[PDB]
Protein backbone atom coordinates (compact mmCIF):
# COMPACT_ATOMS: atom_id res chain seq x y z
CA UNK A 1 0.00 0.00 0.00
CA UNK A 2 1.52 3.29 -1.13
CA UNK A 3 -0.93 5.46 0.81
CA UNK A 4 0.76 8.21 2.81
CA UNK A 5 -1.79 10.41 4.60
CA UNK A 6 -4.71 7.96 4.53
CA UNK A 7 -5.16 4.46 5.91
CA UNK A 8 -4.33 1.64 3.50
CA UNK A 9 -7.09 0.22 1.29
CA UNK A 10 -8.87 3.57 1.65
CA UNK A 11 -9.77 5.67 -1.38
CA UNK A 12 -11.35 9.02 -0.58
CA UNK A 13 -14.11 10.55 -2.69
CA UNK A 14 -15.65 14.03 -2.76
CA UNK A 15 -19.16 12.62 -3.34
CA UNK A 16 -21.32 10.30 -1.27
CA UNK A 17 -21.19 6.73 -2.56
CA UNK A 18 -24.24 4.49 -2.14
CA UNK A 19 -23.57 1.04 -3.63
CA UNK A 20 -26.18 -0.19 -6.07
CA UNK A 21 -28.39 -3.11 -5.08
CA UNK A 22 -29.63 -4.17 -8.54
CA UNK A 23 -27.95 -5.08 -11.81
CA UNK A 24 -30.74 -3.76 -14.07
CA UNK A 25 -30.58 -0.04 -13.39
CA UNK A 26 -33.41 2.38 -14.06
CA UNK A 27 -33.84 6.13 -13.83
CA UNK A 28 -33.87 7.49 -10.28
CA UNK A 29 -34.13 11.02 -8.91
CA UNK A 30 -33.20 10.39 -5.26
CA UNK A 31 -29.63 11.47 -5.85
CA UNK A 32 -27.11 13.80 -4.27
CA UNK A 33 -26.46 15.61 -7.55
CA UNK A 34 -30.09 15.53 -8.67
CA UNK A 35 -31.04 17.38 -5.49
CA UNK A 36 -28.36 19.94 -6.31
CA UNK A 37 -29.78 20.45 -9.79
CA UNK A 38 -33.33 20.76 -8.46
CA UNK A 39 -32.28 23.31 -5.84
CA UNK A 40 -30.43 25.39 -8.42
CA UNK A 41 -33.43 25.39 -10.76
CA UNK A 42 -35.76 26.36 -7.92
CA UNK A 43 -33.49 29.22 -6.89
CA UNK A 44 -33.45 30.50 -10.46
CA UNK A 45 -37.24 30.28 -10.55
CA UNK A 46 -37.50 32.26 -7.32
CA UNK A 47 -35.21 34.83 -8.90
CA UNK A 48 -37.13 35.29 -12.14
CA UNK A 49 -40.54 35.77 -10.51
CA UNK A 50 -39.29 38.14 -7.81
CA UNK B 1 -50.92 8.54 -23.42
CA UNK B 2 -54.32 9.50 -24.81
CA UNK B 3 -54.04 6.93 -27.61
CA UNK B 4 -53.00 4.17 -25.21
CA UNK B 5 -55.71 5.07 -22.70
CA UNK B 6 -58.42 4.74 -25.31
CA UNK B 7 -56.95 1.64 -26.93
CA UNK B 8 -56.22 -0.56 -23.90
CA UNK B 9 -59.73 -1.47 -22.61
CA UNK B 10 -60.52 -3.34 -25.85
CA UNK B 11 -57.81 -5.98 -25.49
CA UNK B 12 -58.26 -9.39 -23.91
CA UNK B 13 -55.14 -9.04 -21.77
CA UNK B 14 -56.16 -9.47 -18.12
CA UNK B 15 -53.23 -7.29 -17.02
CA UNK B 16 -54.41 -4.34 -19.12
CA UNK B 17 -55.52 -1.91 -16.34
CA UNK B 18 -52.16 -2.14 -14.61
CA UNK B 19 -50.45 -1.15 -17.84
CA UNK B 20 -52.93 1.70 -18.32
CA UNK B 21 -52.06 3.05 -14.88
CA UNK B 22 -48.32 2.55 -15.25
CA UNK B 23 -48.34 4.36 -18.59
CA UNK B 24 -49.22 7.60 -16.83
CA UNK B 25 -47.03 6.69 -13.86
CA UNK B 26 -44.00 6.52 -16.14
CA UNK B 27 -44.64 9.93 -17.68
CA UNK B 28 -45.22 11.38 -14.23
CA UNK B 29 -41.88 10.37 -12.65
CA UNK B 30 -39.93 13.16 -10.97
CA UNK B 31 -42.97 15.38 -11.21
CA UNK B 32 -44.92 13.24 -8.77
CA UNK B 33 -44.06 10.02 -6.92
CA UNK B 34 -45.72 6.89 -5.52
CA UNK B 35 -44.57 3.88 -3.48
CA UNK B 36 -43.73 0.77 -5.51
CA UNK B 37 -43.33 -2.84 -4.44
CA UNK B 38 -39.59 -3.37 -4.78
CA UNK B 39 -36.38 -2.11 -6.37
CA UNK B 40 -36.86 -3.97 -9.66
CA UNK B 41 -40.34 -2.98 -10.82
CA UNK B 42 -39.85 0.64 -9.87
CA UNK B 43 -41.90 3.58 -11.10
CA UNK B 44 -39.62 4.01 -14.14
CA UNK B 45 -40.07 0.56 -15.70
CA UNK B 46 -41.53 0.32 -19.16
CA UNK B 47 -45.28 0.09 -18.72
CA UNK B 48 -45.37 -2.92 -21.03
CA UNK B 49 -43.19 -4.88 -18.61
CA UNK B 50 -46.08 -5.38 -16.17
Amino acid sequence: SANLFTPPEVLLLPIDHQPANVTTPTLDFTNELTNWRARVCELMKNLVDN
Amino acid sequence: FFILALALPLTTDPCAPVKAFMTLANMMVGFETIPMDNQIYTQSRRASAF
